[PDB]
């Protein structure tokens, strides 16, 4: 993969407006569980299902996070959109993120509307208790996350849309580009000329649209990337 | 505005 990499690499280093776009793959090391149709009928299967998924999930940002905000703090990479809630990329220090289907820093109370920080609720979920609004009692405290069947976010939409249409290098990590509207995003890129690169440890459907494709772990590829581009700009 | 978010084969 090493040619690849520094395929990548003169991508990057040469490109006036990089983005990259980010997936679970990056995170992790259905109807019932993770739709909007699911949570209105058994919001606790929704958060049991939470439970089980956050052990099988990255606690603290790992090297691809970091990687990735450090192409950010070179000047390169403009701006990271993600599918992805755990705020990883944010506590890798990366500023310009574009949350496509929100996060759990923030919820709400579907009945009386109350709203309440993950901080509020964080001790208790680690325990097993579900989040449940201290207010009116419910059971439906839903988090500001875009569920399957629920629309994205229209300004952060709107700006992972204009990024896509003006950047020159279009990076996925992590992604097998098979949730919509999200994936629409690499090909309104292709079409606008970017170069396009794919790092995922299986292949993809996608992969044919791509100009540089690596298989292997995030983990251990951007990092090489990182250190390949700062060699190609004399500051390694 | 995108639809809903839905699962699709590519
Ligand atoms: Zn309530």
């Amino acid at each position: 993969m090493e040619d690849e990499i520094r395929k990548a690499a003169e991508i990057l280093a040469k490109s006036k407006h990089a983005v990259v776009f980010t997936g679970a793959g990056i995170s992790a090391e259905p109807e019932e569980v993770a739709s909007i149709s699911g949570f209105k009928r058994n919001p606790r299967a929704f958060w049991e299902f939470s439970m089980e998924m956050k052990d099988k999930l990255f606690a603290e940002p790992n090297p691809a996070h970091y990687a990735i905000a450090e192409l950010e703090r070179m000047g390169i990479v403009k701006a990271v959109i993600t599918q992805n809630i755990d705020m990883l990329h944010q506590r890798a220090g990366s500023r310009r993120v574009l949350e496509l289907h929100g996060s759990m820093d923030k919820l709400d109370c579907l009945d009386c509307h109350e709203t309440y920080d993950w901080s509020e609720f964080v001790e208790d979920f680690n325990k097993g208790e579900i989040p449940r609004c201290r207010k009116c009692g419910s059971y439906y405290v839903k988090p500001r996350v875009v569920l399957f069947g629920e629309p994205l976010p229209q300004r952060t939409l709107f700006e992972a849309i204009e990024e896509a249409k003006h950047c020159d290098a279009f990076m996925v990590v992590g992604s097998s580009l098979v949730v919509y509207p999200a994936a629409e995003l690499p090909y309104i890129a292709k079409k606008a000329g970017a170069k396009m690169i794919i790092v995922n440890a299986e292949p993809t459907m996608a992969d044919p649209i791509f100009d540089v494709k690596i298989i292997g772990k995030a983990g251990e590829v951007l990092p090489k990337i990182v250190e390949e581009v700062k060699r190609l700009r004399s500051e390694k | 505005k995108g639809g809903a978010k839905r699962h699709r084969k590519w």
